């Protein structure tokens, strides 16, 4: 029998569809029989019969589907057309500021995308407004900070593995970045530290222990992250920074059949292997899951080479099947419930163009139905967001059409004069960033509690997942008082888009324009 | 290094061109050699014999006029398909007759080939063993010996809807009653 | 069957003709057979049966047409006969100035070729005149200059690869150099920085990130780039800056034929086979695609040296056929709708004196129709450049003829009193410096509203490509006035080589001098 990329399996298997089944203890490769494999729930592999690997990267055909490979490559990668790398992102948790009466402040950072968009990660952190303390209007006058003054930065990071395989020695150099082209510091890439692992969907360091400290708190430098004032004024002024990382990984782990033994070796580096993989395989950005932008790599054919013609045709509708989770209960697409109709989908100009044609020869305007028609080449980048929410220049989730708002609030488990507990779907709560809390005469009058734009954040979690609204959090550590058992009590909730950062022109620290959507009014007796 | 090159050399470097036409007449006697000849000899002795047509099934002088209701047929997987789609039919009668069209991938690829089998083990069954009723009791051993033996997936692989809803073993009876369905097994 | 190069192809084969064709999954090397592969639209390879590659650069005969191999390589090198190697030149976007008030102007670059020209890149900044701040008339009073002081140089750089093929450890060393030999600093090599890829046509760092800041930033020296006051003058006077750089590449990535990776050899590096690529082949430069000077290596025969002559002859219409895009509609070359009779020739004096005998042995006088019959040797240097424009010293686009410039404005989308939206030709608005706009009298008077030699910067672009006019630009940022609904008014542009970059003699700063073709006259009711 031939075998010609010499990697296991035989041409016509590699072809025309192969499966591997262990018959009681042993594990024999078998072609694919339709009925005898199907009732099983075993997926129908096919591949290159002239590729050793052909998603190209490090794991030969054979060795992903029968298992043996480092047992840390992620489940969906098993499968021989998708490709396994790794995806490393920043991600600063908190930070704290001073002069060269200490700013310390909780952030929050989302993995970006924006537009053209390229082949390189970055992440975007936003710091929190919210005023922790009633004192503390102004930033630039809790800090000393003077017009010839420098202010000290001191965040906490943790790195993010979000892709598909293991980095082992190496850990990303990556620059934090503010505004368009200020680069405060460069984070070194600290040496023979690194000896652990960063399994896909993993944190270096753990959950479990304190996050690495930015400033080295050695000699190295003073205040590495010196910033002079004017810095401070724009930081002030927009809120957000941006982590930009390359990648440069470290080496590859390899199985050897000699003895069954993982060792990385030295010779195979991860930054020779990723350029191949970015310019053969197509790429889909999904956010389903949790409204994070997840990066995946199907193995597409590219008309032009011949050896690149050999790798089997790729039907969109697989695609989403073999890398995402997308399955058929009743033949509709849908991933846990949500049919394929609740997405957008977006491409580049080159893929756009290519796709105007395939819906051309096919005769059709609406690619939900002939889904299963289009064909993938090379290089095409897709985006599928979910259609109901609106978005940024970034990509990332930021409000929504207010009738979803609504109807995810219309479940109130309990109400009473100290707040509400409700129990909301984890998604919508990333869209929101506070509440407005207001009274309502029987006559018409408006008395907003939290009347001033960073004295928000009232709606905390609690450990069994339900929301709680507190109303003297931000109050004088009162309760809630009513003037009328006929009078409305009326609650918005201001979404992110809507939302304000800095005081006004005339330092207007009321609610009064901000786009308010009502999600609540019940009568002060029902209270 | 160098020995590698070799072994892919000879597979990708086609010397000389056999020809447009000549492969296809390469490829069907290939195909008919693996099937041990005695069985074409029985063939050829009862009659009729297999004539490869190059074009659409469909449409030949020796089906169009006998058989248009059976247009419907199932591959060896059990799954429909159309005659004119189909790559290869064969008819019981007075005449046996064979026919395969013509293809260039019988020997590179296999799941056609698999189908060709298929209906020469069919011929082999219900026209030429029927003529002595060669399968019996020691097939119907094995036969009853599949049906239960401890969580075989081989009945899966061989039996039909039909077969897997006989409740009790099987009986030399059901196979003078019912003979379609063990040939085709 | 023998094979002497060792390289995969039989003898036979590589002399004559063959191609490679996938079957269905399978890919295979077939003889050329004329009538059932041309209906398929394959092409027809030939090769050296005594070289191992006939281009003489790292990937074997085989390994190009088969596909097996780097897959950044450029596609228009995937052919036998089109040497691959990188081409890295320096493209500095942006400087600003000082001393030991900060003149931070916006440069473009051009990648130059000049005259007898040989094989070493260099390119060419020019700084932009215009005024950006209406008071900072003459820079030498700008930044506080004394007779006795020194100016500080930062600029913004990238590197671009315009080659065929990928570097991968090293970024070459390139010295900026003021006037003929006054060399004001030498870019240092960064040590194992450039982890990353330069693809062909591809930016480092990408277009997405902070192009790499030229000063350290750091302690290496506190002005690197110190400038005596004549520097500056110079400077002051030319506005232009030379940018030369070497070859001193890195490794090179050889294909695996065990497993199919790809891995950067450390033994093989690009300083070593250069070399060969430039003594045996030729070499041909064309401007066609966006006025932009790219060249390529064809190989051909060498009559002194056995060896040698083992290689396809190489006709001229092939070579420009395989390595540019030229092909055949109507049997005219043609390169996108432009006949090749639109181009000049121009070749060095030894390819000169062997294209005469070549055109005296066929009794020809216009090369243009005995096109196929022109036999390539190796060492010979071709220039191809648009008919239509006039070019500089160093072969840069510089103008043109009047008619063509008034043909690129007959198409007015939109005339108001604000300005004009135009949709011109994205070739054509790289040699226009700026518009004089005047307003005339019903009596044969003229007022050149815009009436400075440094200000001429009023066309903007949209992000429709469409270009726009701003009258408000360089006004007072008040509306366009116009004494009579019967006024012309006149618009004149003034192309790159008749501009003017300093005060005249006398310090004149009207466009009284200035070679101005009339573009545009329509009276004031037409607007």
């Amino acid at each position: 029998v031939p075998d010609r990329d010499n990697d296991g399996i035989p041409d016509s298997l590699e072809v025309e569809g192969y499966t591997v089944d262990v018959k009681n203890k042993r594990t024999f490769l078998s072609p694919w029989i339709s009925n005898i494999h199907e009732k099983k729930g075993l997926t129908k592999y096919k591949s290159s019969p002239e590729k050793w690997s052909t998603a190209s990267d490090p794991y030969s055909d054979f060795e992903k589907v029968t298992g043996r490979i480092d047992k840390n490559v992620s489940p969906e990668a098993r499968h021989p057309l998708v490709a396994a790398y790794p995806i490393v992102h920043v991600d600063m948790e908190n930070i704290i500021l001073s002069k060269n009466r200490t700013i310390s402040k909780n952030t929050s950072t989302s993995r970006t995308h924006t537009s053209g968009f390229s082949n390189s990660n970055s992440s975007t952190v936003a710091i929190d407004h919210s005023l922790s303390l009633a004192g503390e209007r102004t930033w630039a006058e809790t800090m000393g900070l003077n017009t010839a003054d420098t202010a000290r930065l001191n965040a906490n990071i943790r790195y993010v593995n979000t892709g598909t395989a293991p980095i082992y020695n190496v850990l990303p150099t990556t620059s934090l970045v503010l505004g368009k082209n200020q680069t405060l510091a460069t984070i070194k890439a600290k040496e023979n530290q690194l000896s652990q692992i960063l399994a896909p969907n993993n944190y270096y360091p753990s959950k479990n222990l304190a996050p690495i400290a930015l400033n080295a708190q050695d000699d190295f430098s003073s205040t590495p992250i010196t910033m002079n004032y004017n810095q401070f004024l724009e930081l002030e002024k927009t809120k957000q920074l941006r982590l930009d990382t390359d990648q440069v990984y470290g080496n590859i782990a390899t199985y050897n059949f000699e003895n069954g033994r993982v060792r990385v070796d030295t010779g195979s580096n991860w930054s020779e292997v990723l350029p191949q993989i970015q310019e053969t395989t197509a790429r889909i950005i999904f956010n389903g899951k949790d409204l994070n932008l997840v990066e995946r790599r199907i193995a597409a054919v590219n008309p032009s080479d011949p050896l690149e013609t050999t790798k089997p045709d790729m039907t969109l509708k697989e695609a989403l099947k073999i890398a995402f989770g997308f399955n058929e209960p009743n033949g509709n697409l849908q991933y846990q419930g949500k049919d394929i109709t609740e997405f957008d989908f977006n491409f580049d100009q080159q893929t756009s163009q290519n796709i105007k044609n395939q819906l051309a020869e096919l005769n059709a305007t609406n690619i939900y139905t002939v889904l299963d028609k289009i064909k993938l080449n090379a290089k095409m980048n897709i985006l599928i967001r979910d259609k109901r929410f609106h978005y940024d220049r970034n990509n990332i989730a930021v409000g929504a059409d207010e009738s979803v708002v609504k109807e995810a609030h219309r479940e109130v488990i309990n109400s009473s004069t100290e707040g509400l507990l409700l129990n909301i779907d984890k998604d919508i709560r990333k869209i929101l960033s506070g509440y407005i809390v207001e009274i309502e005469d029987t006559e018409g009058l408006k008395e907003v509690i939290n009347d001033r734009y960073d004295m928000l954040n009232i709606s905390s979690l609690r450990q069994d997942g339900k929301t709680f609204i507190d109303f003297k959090k931000y109050n004088d550590k009162l309760p809630l008082y009513i003037s009328n058992p006929n009078y409305k009590v009326n609650v918005y909730a201001v979404t992110k888009e809507n939302t304000i950062i800095n005081p006004s022109e005339n330092g207007d620290t009321s609610t009064n324009g901000i786009k308010k959507i009502l999600i609540f009014s019940k009568k002060g007796y029902e209270i | 290094q160098e020995e590698h090159l070799k072994e892919i050399m000879k597979h990708i470097v086609k010397i000389e061109v056999k020809g447009e036409e000549a492969v296809k007449k390469e490829a069907a006697e290939k195909l008919l050699e693996k099937v041990p000849s005695d069985v074409l000899e029985m063939y050829k002795a009862i009659g009729g014999k297999i004539y490869i047509v190059d074009g659409d099934i469909t449409k030949h002088i020796s089906l169009e006029a006998l058989s248009e209701d059976k247009k419907k047929i199932k591959d060896i997987y059990g799954k429909d398909a159309l005659l004119h789609e189909h790559y290869v039919y064969a008819k019981e009668g007075y005449e046996p007759v064979l026919v395969i069209q013509s293809s260039e991938d019988y020997v590179e690829n296999t799941e056609k080939a698999l189908n060709v089998y298929y209906e020469i083990g069919k011929i082999l069954s219900r026209d030429i063993l029927s003529k002595i009723n060669q399968p019996y009791q020691k097939f119907l051993d094995v036969l009853n010996t599949i049906k239960n033996a401890s969580d075989s997936d081989g009945q899966d692989l061989l039996f039909t809807n039909q077969l897997k809803e006989h409740p009790t073993d099987f009986s030399v009876e059901f196979l003078e009653q019912n003979s379609n369905e063990v040939q085709e097994v």
